[PDB]
């Protein structure tokens, strides 16, 4: 995984928080039908 | 409440196990109009159902209850309609804070030893960190979506402890679980984290978010019940 740092991205239906790093994000936990 | 029909059996969602058919009665699923999973809930008495506002659920989804494997057919479950959905005021969606909606079911459900509620704790609770509680869900097991029920029994952090992995994320309306082998995955949302009190199972967290990647290192994090039964209470008694 590879994010622009802190940025509030959005995954499949969930949303994230690339982490610190921007080598890793906090999402929320939905399932997705995709 | 909290006290389910079938006696549920712990041997101590990634890393989780399977659980004991129906021993978990106030777990719920929630299901579009294609009858696809998104969200889990748990039923709090026969007209209301608690579960996540990021789930972002409307009227048109359907709240599916006393169900044990979701390929199976021959199982004796409950499709409920949705009254209303009441979504908490103070909800983020940017920092994913305050995260509870309320269910009013149109149809009221029936309950019997598959299906019943769990207990709502009081505002001023101490469910101390170390305490090891449980959650439930049909979320992913591995980054596979199971067909039945899994379960994990994981111990509560304190919010000093969890800011060391998650810093200014974590808000007082939050409670995280977990870094001790398991994780809780898409899917998993809005279901329960549940700990004892006094004998009977208390609902003190709602899945929320987490790690990207599931990883069992990491905890979890929750919405406080504690923190938004006042909430609940006031909801409930205007409806």
């Amino acid at each position: 995984i590879s994010c622009e740092p802190g940025k509030t991205f959005k995954d499949k239906c969930n949303t994230c928080r690339c982490g610190a790093d921007g080598k890793s994000a906090a999402c929320t936990l939905k399932a997705c039908p995709n | 409440c909290g006290v389910p029909a079938i006696q549920p059996v712990l041997s101590g969602i990634v890393n989780g196990e399977e659980a004991v058919p129906g021993s978990w009665p106030w777990q719920v699923s929630l299901q579009d109009k294609t009858g696809f999973h998104f969200c889990g809930g748990s039923l709090i008495n026969e007209n209301w159902v608690v579960t996540a506002a990021h789930c972002g659920v409307t009227t048109s989804d359907v709240v599916v209850a006393g169900e044990f494997d979701q390929g199976s057919s021959s199982e004796k479950i409950q499709k409920l309609k949705i009254a209303k959905v009441f979504k908490n005021s103070k909800y983020n969606s940017l920092t994913i804070n305050n995260d509870i909606t309320l269910l009013k079911l149109s149809t009221a459900a029936s309950f019997s030893q598959t299906v019943s509620a769990v207990c709502l704790p009081s505002a001023s609770d101490d469910f101390a960190a170390g305490t090891t509680c449980v959650t439930t869900g049909w979320g992913l097991t591995r980054y596979n979506t199971p067909d039945r029920l899994q379960q994990a029994s994981l111990p509560l952090l304190s919010n000093t402890n969890c800011k060391k992995y998650w810093g200014t994320k974590i808000k007082d309306a939050m409670i995280c679980a977990g870094a001790s082998g398991v994780s809780s995955c898409m899917g998993d949302s809005g279901g329960p984290l549940v700990c004892k009190k006094n004998g009977a199972w208390t609902l003190v967290g709602i899945v929320s978010w987490g790690s990207s990647t599931c990883s069992t290192s990491t905890p979890g994090v929750y919405a406080r019940v504690t923190a938004l039964v006042n909430w609940v209470q006031q909801t409930l008694a205007a409806n």
